[PDB]
């Protein structure tokens, strides 16, 4: 009855969405037909997957989601791929011509050829929607749709919708590798929109994943697909409370309330632990306190910022499984003593906890080993500003020279907002300053 | 709330027929245990005599 | 003749609820079905106290159901007293609180007050001789702090001369599960002092100490915190109900409880608890029972009982057994701890006899406590306010939605001034 | 720390030994008591779905005091994308939580159609006269007759009913006429085997009717029509069931549809345990 | 996409471990918890003034006389040490709900006339 519209934006949101709603069609036992299998007769009192999949009269179940994107190099592959006959038609929209990692192309130029189109399929997706939780968004900072098509599409979200949540997973540039040349051009333009217009932005790159099925699942030559699955298994744990039951159940706007302390700080952490081979499962002893001690690790966080620099501020632990509440309390309370975890003088009780009794599910031939207790914690740490410090580190040294600036200028968009969208995150790496000082 | 009624009695049920399993597979075992102890002990004895 | 409403909200108070009408149901022989299978004719002489006659001999619970998100409606429907409970009491909303209190007492909690107060009102009237109310909620979450302090409010000024009690769960420092609950619990308690004449605080850290310690258990999961506190929602009232050598209903409690308007915080016990292996080798006497009573690990109130002095004590006794053993044990802990009692109040124990035991049990005892080291609980809320309301952290979810900040304010001054009380005393 | 289990004597062991002994010994004393709710549904089962053995016909007309089965014969349809294929059997259905609390049989109990052929102690039906001791006589047209199901017992007899509609009495999910079963005598267990034809339908009232034949089973009271709803499910301890009411149903041309038709069904000579199917 | 995305028809979803975990959450019973030494529920329903007016003290165990206890002290029967465990207080109030609550009416049709009016006996007739 509670119900979410996903919206997957650019060539990462479409290959995450390949991944993701895999997921989801391998949870609820949903095939690629779009029919659950017949051998259910016992089976009954199921209808948690209305949160996502639409029934339809012929029993047929179709996932509430939109697929954005302005080249038909990606979804076409999803047209004639296993998942043809499961989604729309018409819920996989394609452009022409792509962006080519350019801003202004993907806010001004071409982005607001489809942007009518776009809406008008939300809006045929919000009037069956007896009750919306909100909205969930997949992009990449470096993109030209990501970050040009998401810059605009927010704020065309909030003039028709008041004040529901928004809630980002968004691919962060990575601190050493990446792919493209002016990444910081993007990342610096749409993160300056987004900040008025959305309400929680979960965080995730590309290196820390490099690094944690190295020396975790010990793959040592991993692609995208590998990756995804991992960011695939955050959102149903941040999720499962409103599909499945539980102790404690956490909403949308539950785990929106306990993690931001101002209107401009909304940035988490994501972490997943544990996450384990197949083999090395089947002797490791996985209590409920190592499966939280490894959360706080700066070797499992899954962006390449280490918290010990900085403070906490809140977090948010989400259970599945066989939990007990009271290792629960046991386990924190551990932490609750450690002098390397730091936390700010004005949060006296930080933790928000909540249980899901549906353990996690792993897709069949898959890296990562089925476990039956899992934790997915999205922690606010200070320690984000350092991203921010070598990004705009990277800006200044090459905005100096002027360099491609005429790809941006010749297009449609101003010169005058490149120091505007400079000028506001100076301003707002003040305000994590201020936030950090100690009463 | 009808049908989660239905699911809760059916997994009742299934709580009894699974400790009914529990405690007849542990008879089985003993009387499987005890018949290959007995026979090992009498094919001993007469191949000695 | 003299019926108890009962008044749950929020997903805390919905569940102590169920597991509050399973006991009582076992109590008065009811089957999950509705009709009556017992024995004694006791058990039907008083039974309108808490079960409204229907056709056919089917007898349901005066109770109202609220909450504003349906995923404990479900599970309350679909437990193992789920029919018993009329379809027409249970009022559920749209959209959870979010752990606000904003939510629960202005915004999505104030067109929902429409709703219950037509049920509460339909069923006030149905009885013959209304006792009272009772109600029990949850102050850390935000639909149970928020509407049910909204809800107490309204019926005050409905049914001004009446008896009104709370069984309200406190948050605890160590086992906090919500980030913004100094918030939530400032705020209720601010609204509680003013519509309130007994207030029974239960934490939940005093809780798994019971278990871990009294109990010795293994995994103490919800299913037992909710069913020790259902002993003591039962033994309270249970000489309104059942004939006795001194009966002792709910106002008598709060005529010997309850010395000045805003001293109505008790701490609630629970006397004869063993674990499986102590079980058939103690024997149920008068005195164990006494001697289990005043323990400080024994209460259901996260505070120290040694740090402050007893106000007022009463104790309630149930079962076939003496009466000289009751006033030779309570005037024997009263001549020994003279020190842990107050000087300018003679007599501070309250003595009340039932007849019929709780089923299973030989004799039991309940115990209610107002003391001055109730004081405790309040300034591990306070000193978190303070402390974080000074740097105005999660106070945009407050403000934003129809709340000046000089609620926040008084919520300060009442709170502080109420500790200010207990502290003359002791 | 580290945990292990039941066996090994470490750790509050003693406690645990305590609880699961008198947990074992509780269920040990309920299994010999017998209150064991799958010894219950094992007995419930063992009456419902016992075999059963129909009658068998010489000259094709169904007499009185024969055992019969109703079947609904399968039809292309289009009204739905979902819907029940092949013939169904009319079944009685008990109520699934009442049944599973007590043991008892609750009057009065529904109806449904299943996907069987081979008839259980769940489906027989007797034809009987509502005048009595009728001996060598032949169903007709147009006359009435009652249905009668023993379900599986030796006990009872059960028959069919069902009244006018009221605001309080509907089927379960397709809010029309209900059909239940009673053990009371009145005129509402009363039924009518009619000509699906509407031409030749007063022409062939008042001859003996076929067996293994497509007929109307019309109401007296209330002139409804025994129909199966193959588009709406019925969860039930038995499966997915369709669902059965009593309404006429008329295309265009003022013709009874596939819905209303019915065929009594009886036993095979060769094998007595199989249907004519 | 097309090498690594395949159908898996292998009936994947498993319904058993959330239940499990619902009964682990719910706990131990009344039995369980609080009921001590295997009382049955039937023996403890008894009143004082029940036990001592009207069965005017009647314990068939208890001997009439006391007799010194020996190794303790004072005399060893004691009345209200050892109460009656007899079947419980009973009187005509549950047969009269009975009687009053499961009685149908089996006469639907009834004139006031006609149910007020009956042929009176002659035994009554003056
Ligand atoms: N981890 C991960 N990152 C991805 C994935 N797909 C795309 N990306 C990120 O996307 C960035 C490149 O931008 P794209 O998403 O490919 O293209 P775009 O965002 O649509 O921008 P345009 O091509 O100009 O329209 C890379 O740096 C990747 O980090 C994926 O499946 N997994
Ligand atoms: N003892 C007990 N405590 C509970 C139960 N359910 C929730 N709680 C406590 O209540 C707190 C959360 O309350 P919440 O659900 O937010 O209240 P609500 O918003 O009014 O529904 C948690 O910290 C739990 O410790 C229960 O069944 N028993
Ligand atoms: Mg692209």
């Amino acid at each position: 009855m509670r119900e979410c519209i996903s919206i997957h934006v650019g060539q990462a949101g479409v290959q995450i969405g390949n991944a993701c709603w895999e997921l989801y069609c391998l949870e609820h036992g949903i095939q690629p037909d779009g029919q659950m299998p017949s051998d259910k007769t016992i089976g009954g009192g199921d209808d948690s997957f209305n949160t996502f999949f639409s029934e339809t009269g012929a029993g047929k179940h179709v996932p509430r989601a939109v697929f954005v994107d302005l080249e038909p190099t990606v979804i076409d592959e999803v047209r004639t791929g296993t998942y043809r006959q499961l989604f729309h038609p018409e819920q996989l929209i394609t452009g022409k011509e792509d962006a080519a990692n350019n801003y202004a192309r993907g806010h001004y130029t071409i982005g607001k050829e489809i942007i009518d189109l776009v809406l008008d399929r939300i809006r045929k997706l919000a009037d069956q929607c007896t009750g919306l939780q909100g909205f969930l968004v997949f992009h990449s900072f470096g993109g030209g749709t990501g970050s040009g098509f998401t810059s605009l599409l927010m704020e065309r979200l909030s003039v028709d919708y008041g004040k529901k949540s928004k809630l980002e997973f968004s691919i962060y540039p990575a601190p050493q590798v990446s792919t493209a040349v002016v990444e910081p051009y993007n990342s610096i333009l749409t993160t300056h929109t987004t900040l008025e217009h959305s309400d929680c932005a979960f965080m995730v790159d590309n290196e820390a994943i490099y690094d944690i099925c190295r020396r975790n699942l010990d793959i040592e030559r991993p692609t995208y697909t590998n990756l995804n699955r991992l960011i695939g298994q955050i959102v149903s744990s941040i999720t499962a409370s409103l599909r499945f039951d539980g102790a404690l159940n956490v909403d949308l706007t539950e785990f929106q309330t306990n993690l931001v302390p101002y209107p401009r700080i909304h940035f988490p952490l994501a972490t997943y632990a544990p996450v384990i081979s197949a083999e090395k499962a089947y002797h490791e002893q996985l209590s409920v306190a190592e499966i939280t001690n490894a959360c706080f690790e700066p070797a499992n966080q899954m962006v390449k910022c280490d918290p010990r620099h900085g403070k906490y501020m809140a977090c948010c632990l989400l259970y599945r499984g066989d939990v007990v509440p009271k290792d629960v309390n046991a386990a924190i309370a551990t932490i609750k003593t450690k002098r390397t975890i730091q936390f700010v003088d004005w949060c006296p009780t930080g933790f928000k906890v909540g249980i899901n009794y549906q353990p996690p599910t792993v897709v069949p031939g898959g890296d990562l080993a089925k476990v039956q207790r899992a934790v997915c914690m999205l922690s606010n740490t200070t320690a984000i500003a350092e991203a921010w410090a070598r990004l705009d580190h990277k800006f200044d040294l090459m905005y100096a020279k002027r360099a491609f600036v005429h790809w941006y200028v010749g297009e449609g968009m101003e010169e005058g907002e490149f120091s505007e969208a400079r000028e506001d995150m100076a301003a707002l790496e003040k305000d994590y300053e201020e936030v950090g000082v100690d009463s | 709330v009808q049908r989660k009624q239905f699911l809760r009695l059916l997994q009742n049920e299934q709580f009894e027929l699974d400790m009914e399993e529990a405690i007849q597979k542990a008879e089985e075992n003993k009387r499987l245990k005890e018949l290959q102890l007995k026979q090992e002990e009498k094919l001993a004895m007469e191949l000695a005599k | 003749m003299r019926e108890i409403v009962h008044l749950q909200a929020g997903q805390c108070g919905n569940q102590i609820g169920a597991k509050f009408w399973e006991v009582i149901s076992d109590e008065h022989g009811i089957d999950p079905t509705g009709t009556y299978h017992g024995d004694s004719d006791l058990q039907l002489e008083r039974i309108n106290v808490y079960y409204n006659e229907a056709t056919g001999g089917k007898y349901v619970p005066r109770a109202v159901l609220v909450d504003l998100e349906p995923g404990t409606m479900d599970s309350v429907r679909s437990g193992p007293f789920g029919q018993i409970f009329r379809p027409d009491n249970f009022v559920f909303g749209q959209s959870g609180a979010g752990n606000n209190w904003a939510k629960g007492h202005y915004t999505e909690g104030a067109e929902l007050v429409d709703s219950v107060l037509d049920v509460v009102r339909k069923e006030a009237e149905s009885c013959d001789c209304l006792q009272g109310f009772q109600l029990t909620h949850s102050l850390g979450g935000g639909t149970g702090s928020g509407m049910g302090t909204l809800l107490i409010s309204k019926i005050r000024e409905e049914y001004p001369d009446r008896i009104m009690n709370t069984f309200s769960v406190v948050p605890s420092p160590k086992v906090s599960d919500t980030v913004v609950e100094p918030y939530n619990a400032t705020l209720s308690v601010h609204q509680l002092v003013e519509n309130t004449d007994e207030t029974y605080c239960i934490d939940n850290e005093a809780l798994y100490d019971i278990c871990f310690r009294t109990l010795k258990l293994t995994t103490p999961t919800y299913g037992d915190l909710n069913h020790l506190v259902s002993a003591t929602m039962s033994g309270v009232t249970t000489c309104l109900r059942f004939p006795g050598q001194l009966n002792a209903d709910l106002r008598k409690l709060a005529v010997n409880m309850v010395p000045f308007p805003r001293l109505h915080f008790f701490m609630p016990g629970f006397a004869p608890l063993t674990s499986r292996g102590s079980q058939q080798y103690r024997a149920l006497t008068v005195p164990e029972l006494t001697q289990q009573m005043f323990d400080a690990k024994n209460m259901m109130a996260a505070c120290d009982p040694r740090h402050g002095r007893y106000l007022t004590v009463a104790a309630v006794f149930r079962g076939r057994m003496s009466m000289k053993e009751v006033d030779e044990q309570m005037l024997n802990v009263q001549n020994k701890n003279s020190s842990y009692f107050v000087e300018w109040i003679p007599n501070n124990v309250k003595t009340a006899v039932c007849d019929i035991p709780p089923r299973g049990l030989k004799m039991s005892a309940t115990f209610i406590g107002n003391s001055t080291a109730i004081q405790e609980l309040f300034k591990r809320i306070s000193e978190q306010f303070t402390a974080m309301f000074r740097r105005k952290a999660f106070l945009h979810w407050y403000t934003g939605e129809g709340m000046d900040e000089m609620e926040f304010t008084e919520a300060e001054s009442n709170m502080n001034d109420l500790v200010s009380e207990y502290q003359q005393y002791q | 720390q580290n945990v292990y289990g039941p066996g090994v004597r470490i750790g509050n062991w003693n406690e645990d030994v305590y609880l699961e002994e008198e947990l074992m010994k509780d269920f040990l004393e309920k299994r010999d008591k017998g209150k064991l709710l799958i010894q219950r549904s094992r007995r419930l089962k063992q009456n419902l779905l016992r075999p059963m053995q129909l009658s068998v016909t010489e000259d094709g007309y169904i007499h009185y005091g024969d055992k019969v089965m109703l079947v609904n014969p399968d039809d292309p349809d289009t009204e739905a994308d979902v819907f029940l294929r092949g013939d169904l059997s009319l079944c009685m259905t008990p109520d699934e939580i009442q049944s599973h609390l007590k043991d008892e049989l609750e009057v009065p109990c529904g109806l449904s159609a299943v996907q069987a052929k081979t008839p259980i102690g769940r489906n027989t039906f007797i034809i009987l006269s509502v005048h009595r001791d009728a001996t060598g006589q032949v169903l007709r047209y147009g006359q009435d007759f009652c249905l009668g199901i023993t379900g599986g017992f030796d006990n009872k007899m059960l028959y069919l009913s069902s009244d006018h509609r009221t605001l309080l009495k509907s089927s379960k999910r397709s809010w029309l006429q209900e059909v239940y079963l009673t053990d009371e005598v009145s005129h509402v267990n009363c039924w009518q085997a009619a000509f699906p034809d509407p031409q030749l339908r007063l022409e062939y009232e008042g001859f003996p009717v076929p067996a293994n034949a497509k007929i109307l089973i019309n109401h007296c009271h209330t002139n409804r029509g025994l129909a199966a709803h193959r588009h709406l499910f019925l969860s039930t301890y038995f499966g997915k069931e369709a669902e059965v009411v009593a309404h006429t149903y008329l295309d265009s041309h003022r013709v009874e549809k596939p819905r209303n038709h019915w065929m009594l069904v009886t036993g095979n000579p060769r094998d007595a345990s199989s249907s004519m199917l | 996409y097309r090498k690594e995305y395949i159908p898996f028809p292998d009936h994947r979803p498993d319904q058993i471990s959330r239940w499990y975990g619902k009964r682990k959450v719910e706990g131990l019973p009344y039995k369980h918890l609080i009921t001590h030494h295997q009382e049955p529920p039937h023996r403890y329903l008894i009143s004082t003034y029940d036990d001592h007016y009207n069965r005017h003290g009647y314990n068939p165990g208890l001997p009439p006389l006391r007799t010194w206890n020996g190794q303790k002290l004072l005399w060893l029967p004691e009345k209200s040490d050892f109460p009656l465990l007899a079947p419980p207080t009973n009187y005509g109030l549950y047969e009269q709900l009975k009687q009053r609550q499961l009685t149908p009416k089996a006469g639907l049709k009834q004139s006031t006339y006609t149910s007020s009016y009956p042929r009176p006996p002659l035994c009554a007739m003056s």
